[PDB]
RNA sequence: UAGCGGGCGUGGAUCCCUGGAUGUCCGAAUGGGGGAACCCGGCCGGCGGGAACGCCGGUCACCGCGCUUUUUGCGCGGGGGGAACCUGGGGAACUGAAACAUCUCAGUACCCAGAGGAGAGGAAAGAGAAAUCGACUCCCUGAGUAGCGGCGAGCGAAAGGGGACCAGCCUAAACCGUCCGGCUUGUCCGGGCGGGGUCGUGGGGCCCUCGGACACCGAAUCCCCAGCCUAGCCGAAGCUGUUGGGAAGCAGCGCCAGAGAGGGUGAAAGCCCCGUAGGCGAAAGGUGGGGGGAUAGGUGAGGGUACCCGAGUACCCCGUGGUUCGUGGAGCCAUGGGGGAAUCUGGGCGGACCACCGCCUAAGGCUAAGUACUCCGGGUGACCGAUAGCGCACCAGUACCGUGAGGGAAAGGUGAAAAGAACCCCGGGAGGGGAGUGAAAUAGAGCCUGAAACCGUGGGCUUACAAGCAGUCACGGCCCCGCAAGGGGUUGUGGCGUGCCUAUUGAAGCAUGAGCCGGCGACUCACGGUCGUGGGCGAGCUUAAGCCGUUGAGGCGGAGGCGUAGGGAAACCGAG
């Protein structure tokens, strides 16, 4: 059951289309503005929430 | 805690693994003299239900 | 432990509420409940007639005191949370980038 | 926590951290006391001039264990408390059985005592069916199974396996060396002390034999250092205007981030104050195998002899607790009496007992770990907001109840802040009428809110020929809202009418609960079953303890229960 929970769940937001896997974040050192401007550029704005 | 099985009725009756309760034929013990062999091969076994639904409960946990 | 607060005697602005942007003057830190008496909260008393320190005329007060985080610190510009270091050998608490404590006479 | 009043710090006070210090009188009280916090006293020593009065510091009750020539005595400890957890020493009744004695409640509450962070326990006469494992406590399944019983109520375990955890040993006795005792001197009986060994194809002793060896392991112990706690240190980014009493809210631009946890800042801030992530910190003290030095200390093969291996015991009986065992064919452990072994063909067990085969070496001892709990530190919650919450939100184990054991309350909020109301006026004051204060005094001092029952004062309608569970339907009088239409209200008349709840064959009942109101207050859950139901699954389902991770973050862990064959009570036969 909760197996395919996940998957069902995960994948049903892929039935939206609002997902990606990056191959590697290019903000490498942890902070805050490398992944704001990347963000901004990775498809993203402000008033969406991540199970990043 | 665990609801304990009636010990007594386990040890003394039967049912049918289909959930019919079935048990065991008595007024046979301190007779026999005047009476007859018909008595006695009717005295071999016995039937019942209903109420031993009630009793199919009373058996509990490992059901039998 | 702690009652330490960071506001100095000396001379600070006041963001305040009551009367905003009153020039705050040599301040005064009372106590440790977290409050000031700046030169501000000017009211006046209904003092009796006690014949002594108030003679025939009674119906006075000057500066009462205010809330302690009601103020912000003062340099060559304008509050802005204050900045400590060590220099070292003493302890100096220069403002944001800009320079001196704010009270200074060799510090 | 105010006034009077006087001091102290950048020669770094207060404040927090540590160590010591002064530490009177009570209290295990401990010199003797004694009705607790009071009254006396002895010896060492001192001060007042101090031999009589008095103080100061010293010293003293008892038990045990260990030494001292009995002696003079020296020595270390003891004794008290403690909410829960803890081991033993005694042990209830109510109830269930729809009575009630067996039984149960339960060896449970409760009394004693002691032990410590732990304990308790603990290295095998084990466990039990196979030539199986291998101290202890804990969690799980085994399983309400195996057992137990006026075979009623009901009570009710262990192996196996899946994990936590891991720990092993001190001895006596064989033999030997010494000091002591005594004695029927003697190739001696008992004692203190060192060596000696520790058991399951037995272990050593003693001599003989193999070759016994640098080493090889190494504590529960010694000591130290990373750390850990008793205080901290620092630490990111903003303004202008705007309504408002007050902005943090309204617009314009800007900003920090490993930190947009929270509270507070006259209300609702990531850049106001306190803080949050992160990063350092002990001079003195306490705590720690985490790492190591070190230390106590541990390891071989063989022949013979014929030495010892735990004595008022095991073993039989009797009276028996515990365990599934209520005495049944009744085992094992433990023990009160009486009978009373041996030292390995010795002993105990494999559920009465005898035969065959296996298990393990008794009657002396110490053991960390995981267990259990909450006086307590901090941390959190689909926990509560002054009838709730702990009994105690505020000086609650205070009031006050009773000699007494003991009972057991009530009682919170002004504002941002006291600015907490001078001066006039009436008044003895009290309290108010004004003023003055703040945004506001409908926040005015047990003062945010202020209801209900509730007692007043004004007004509208109605009432002084009238028969009432108090209203209802209609109509008129009326007064006031209304553009209309209508609406509130009120009752002048007349048709209709035996309160509520409980209880009852059945109430107006002259059966009862109830004065009125505010509030508090009763069909839940924990285990399992059982029918129906929503879904994943499919002859398949699903893990339990736990572990890995987490900071409201989940996955992993198949022991096990469920399901396919039942039928005979059984051996067992098998879709029969």
């Amino acid at each position: 059951v909760r197996k395919k929970g996940l998957a069902m769940a995960v994948a049903d937001r892929a039935r939206e289309g609002k997902l990606l896997l990056v191959e590697a974040f290019a903000g490498v050192n942890g902070k805050t503005k490398e992944f704001l401007a990347w963000a901004k550029e990775a498809g993203l704005d402000g008033s969406e929430s991540v199970l990043l | 805690p665990k609801m304990k099985t009636h010990k007594g009725a386990k040890k003394r009756v039967k049912i049918t693994a289909s959930g019919k309760v079935v048990a065991m034929k008595t007024g046979k013990r301190h007779l026999n003299w005047q009476k007859s062999g018909k008595e006695i091969r009717q005295k071999g076994r016995k039937f019942v239900l209903a109420k031993p639904e009630a009793e199919r409960i009373k058996l509990l946990l490992p059901y039998e | 432990r702690v009652k330490m607060h960071v506001k100095k005697g000396d001379t600070v602005l006041v963001a305040s509420g009551k009367y905003k942007g009153r020039v705050g003057k040599v301040k005064e830190v009372l106590p440790k409940k977290y409050a000031v008496i700046v030169e501000g909260v000017n009211i006046v008393k209904k003092a009796v007639r006690v014949s002594p320190k108030y003679p025939q005329g009674g119906f006075i007060e000057k500066e009462a005191p205010l809330h302690a985080s009601k103020v912000r610190p003062i340099c060559p510009a304008c509050g802005k949370p204050t900045r400590v270091r060590k220099k070292f050998l003493e302890n100096g608490k220069k403002i944001r980038v800009c320079a001196k404590c704010g009270g200074a006479l060799d510090t």
